[PDB]
């Protein structure tokens, strides 16, 4: 069972809609979770005009019902200091349902 | 893109979500940025224009060929036609108000309609020519 | 797509499944949305049109170049020809009735015929030009 | 052998045909199954204009003959609350034929 | 060694040639084999205009010389009731040559 | 495809497998559907046409640009040339008999020749224009 | 590329990061080479030109069709429009100073706008024609 | 170490050159080898206009110096009756050099 | 392809391997089918033509645009130029003898030259127009 | 736990900006780290006009906080003599956080 | 390619590595075949031409549209411009000496400039038209 | 640790530059190494107009400093008789640094 050791400031953006239909994100902070962060095989990835450096980072937190504040939705991102971990998906790692796998990137521009 | 393109997508978004038809046929699911949640599945999307730079010595303008796609999770896409028919009924000869300059004619162009992925979702693009004057 | 496209696919679906030939040659397997089950395997499909916006000052119309594909699991595709021949016998010069506006001429265009996948299935597209008047 | 713990409301849509040949789906509910849901490696996937977040979710239920109500056909979808699991295929996991693997997505828009 | 438990009605089509060079298939039945059917990882696959649901289904039967009726050629298909299993290839699974791997699809339209 | 396409592939298959040359150069390996077995390996294939809709007010016809490919497992493809030369000697100015309508001219068009896969097999397409009259 | 292209990208970079608008709308994030760090995410990029060699007997010049892309991490890309509008307000009819030769007209060309990847990032290219004289 | 049980008639084609530069193959027989034939995962493959059924078939024979008749060059093919096994490459399977892996197809038209 | 194509590749193979230059510059490595062995690595290859069907009422001919590629394992491909120069010196205005009909002019067309794979091997195609008369 | 044996001169380039927006790199040296260098499966890769020879080279160093000099950012490269190892990403290999996986190339022109 | 192409790449390589500029801006890193070693990283490359066969009844010539690419490992590619500017300053209106025939005009054509891979390396092609006379 | 048994004549080409910038290779022989040659999964590969037969052949030799004659650079090739092994990359297989993995092809035309 996972050994949780990092403090990840979970962050959810409020979506202020603009006139054209596109929302504007704020990334106001949410309450902090505890998690383990297990790396994957990382390599740099061609962005737009940026040679973005990415690593897979399966993050494991504890669980909650889907209408609770403690669930990381894939809308949200983690942030440890200045290292933003995006959330690709959340997937309910444990069999009994105690732990959630998340999926991250840590795309540093490099 | 050109200077009017900040105000053009804003005003064609406002003429949408005000038509009575496509409000009883799509709902509130007209957007550029997708509101995350359950993904309702019969939305439209209004983002990708391109400019054809029709300008002047004295002044300059733009030809925005903006694409409004219609995406639909229904089994057939006769549902997606009438939603796209309510797009085209709302926009050709619009004569709306912009924040930077004005447009002079919002015509109609090619409108392809196909299955995007696994043949589960159906995309109906609708290219509209927007000759705006800066 | 354009406003007539809600009624056009509906009426060309109704002229199909009423021809006596292609009812003894395909059966009830003419559709847009596939009825899930065993996948009979000698169907046709009528969904992907595109519009070429032929319009007016006073009024507007459309040129729907809709594609009716013929798919066939048979070893050769001489079976798929006569089913596609019964498509084209049913639709060129149709003069049918629409629910929004009317069409003025349902002509014929390019009709390619190839193997889609693993050379097991054979797709015969049939592009028909549908100049409708809104 | 699988330990079944989730309650999944199986749902089958009746196909009201429209005039153009396309059926209209309703997704009326069917009777509830019990299942285990085992996650796969998840990552977000480019939809149409949506950055859809998907995870593989091999779902295992019990079996039935193919002309029975209890078989999940790949026409159908599961739904646990508001989390719709589509069915990609059903594949008869067990050797003796007691259990069926299903294959899901959980495409949340994110 | 494989435990054979399913009854698969092997089917071979006679090829009535048409005038254009294309044969017309009949899929007249052949004698029934016994086999095991082991599933693979299944997912739905984009057909022509059909979202076909496929699963790999390595089927194992007993062997015969190549000029015998009991060999499934890849011309043929299996059929268990109304579930047609196409044959991709036959590959002689056993070392001593007692068993043949087949390779199937079960493409249900879904 | 068009109504004549059911009879056109049937008649150009019958003029093939009756020429004395290409019967001593290919054999019985002229087909659309492949006879399963050992795959002899110096066959031809006659399936993919497409139509260019040359029609009339009174009556209608078709321009079938059908492709007859020549596939050959030999090391060089000088063997595949004379088999394709015996195709073209058999079909240009054919004046054959159809079951639906008739053709008026079976001309010749582009005929590319390349290696399809791993450079082991050689495909010589031969596009023939078949102006048929329904 | 041509001899002026060493000085052209230098001068259009200097007219950028001096406009007051796009300095309060992008910031200091106008570059060719990306400063590594946290990747702010609402930048522009000015690198890919191409030349259309408009020259003379006596002397030679160039038509630099340089692309200035606008990339934006925001949910919608109405934010990316006004940043691209402030690009186009800064560059059409620029009349700037070069280090090798001079330019005679910095016009405007096509400016497409789409989602590059996973539909999270939005690229608005802006092609500007730069007829320079060496 | 491999247990050799099949008799494979090795075949080498003499290359009668034609006038255009292309050789004409004959596939005259060569002496017979003993081999094991281990199947791979097989599936049907899109040929030219043929839906060719292929299986990987790593064939293992004994070795020889490269200028000997007993080496299967990748020019050559095997043939067991009417089942022609092409040779993709030969690769010297054993560490001491006693055995050669070959690589086959068995492309039956199907 | 056309009837002359059986004899055309045969005769342009015979004018090759008879020129004194390209025999001291390539050797015996001029072929269509590759002789298996060690793959010498500075060969040429003469297989892919295509026909442009220039024909008549009375009689018929062909425009064979055959490609002769030059492949070279050397580090630079100045070695591959002079071998391709000795191709083009051997074939433009050839006036050779065919077995089926005759050719009237063996001209020269486009000849691209690039790196095929991993930038280790260099392919110089040489398209020659062969107007033959059947 | 990794056995660190190589001395890698870490190098960070100062970014002197030119007039056009592009920075000019210098690759001034930084202090030396100790690391292990574990190779991956290498093969030559098509560059621009160069047939570049690359190998994966997961390099493992010790860790530091992200605002410290001892962290290899993916901006930087390693250099052992004249063998420059680029850095693709850094990924925090250890569970407790003592060791960092790096990811290299060693693209020699060859 | 054509007969002059053996001498053309040789002479444009010799006019390069003799210009004083691009010798203090690239160095000795002008080549076709890459010298293996450490890969310096601000080289140019001169290999891929293609011919447009401009010839005569009496005599024959060629239009070599040869590509000289500029590759640069620097963060921005303002460094790659002045190296490419020193290419174009060295070659347009060259009037050099060939070993087979002569050239009559070495003009300038399109010169695109982009990021090849991972956006780390920048390729500036420079197409030059070389009308040579054999 | 690897058991070295083959004698591979290492070969390095001197690069006589031609007038156009392209060097001309000679492939003069260098001193002979001892190596093991471990095959990979081989299959024929589409060349230019040649159906080249390739196998991966990870070759393992002993090591040296990078400025020594005994290092196989990826410039060079091996040759055992008439079987030329190209070198894709060299990768320092051992942890202590005694052995080098090479990567080969053996592209026989076939």
């Amino acid at each position: 069972r996972p050994r949780l050791n990092r403090l990840l400031v979970l962050e959810e953006a409020v979506r202020v809609a603009d006139g054209a239909g596109g929302h504007r994100l704020d990334w106001q902070a949410k309450g902090e979770v505890w998690a383990e962060v297990t790396a994957g095989s990382g390599s740099e990835r061609a962005g737009e005009f940026v040679t973005l450096a990415s690593v897979p980072f399966t993050i494991v937190v504890r669980a909650a019902p889907v209408g609770a504040a403690r669930r990381p939705r894939p809308e949200q991102r983690f942030r440890e200091g200045a290292r933003i971990f995006r959330i690709l998906a959340v997937a309910e790692r444990d069999r009994e349902g105690h732990y959630l796998s998340c999926f991250a990137r840590e795309e540093v521009v490099a | 893109s050109y200077a009017v393109a900040g105000a053009l997508q804003a005003a064609v978004y406002q003429q949408l979500r005000a038509d009575a038809v496509l409000a009883a046929l799509v709902g509130t699911a007209v957007y550029d940025a997708v509101p995350p949640g359950p993904l309702a599945g019969t939305y439209v999307s209004l983002g990708p224009e391109d400019v054809a730079d029709a300008s002047d010595k004295t002044g300059a303008g733009a030809v925005h060929d903006f694409v409004i796609s219609v995406i639909t999770d229904a089994a057939g896409f006769a549902t997606a036609k009438a939603a796209a028919a309510a797009v085209s009924d709302a926009l050709v000869g619009a004569d709306l108000v912009l924040s930077r300059g004005r447009l002079v004619g919002l015509w109609f162009l090619r409108a392809k309609a196909r299955r995007v992925e696994k043949a589960d979702m159906r995309r109906i693009d609708l290219v509209f020519r927007a000759r705006v004057e800066g």
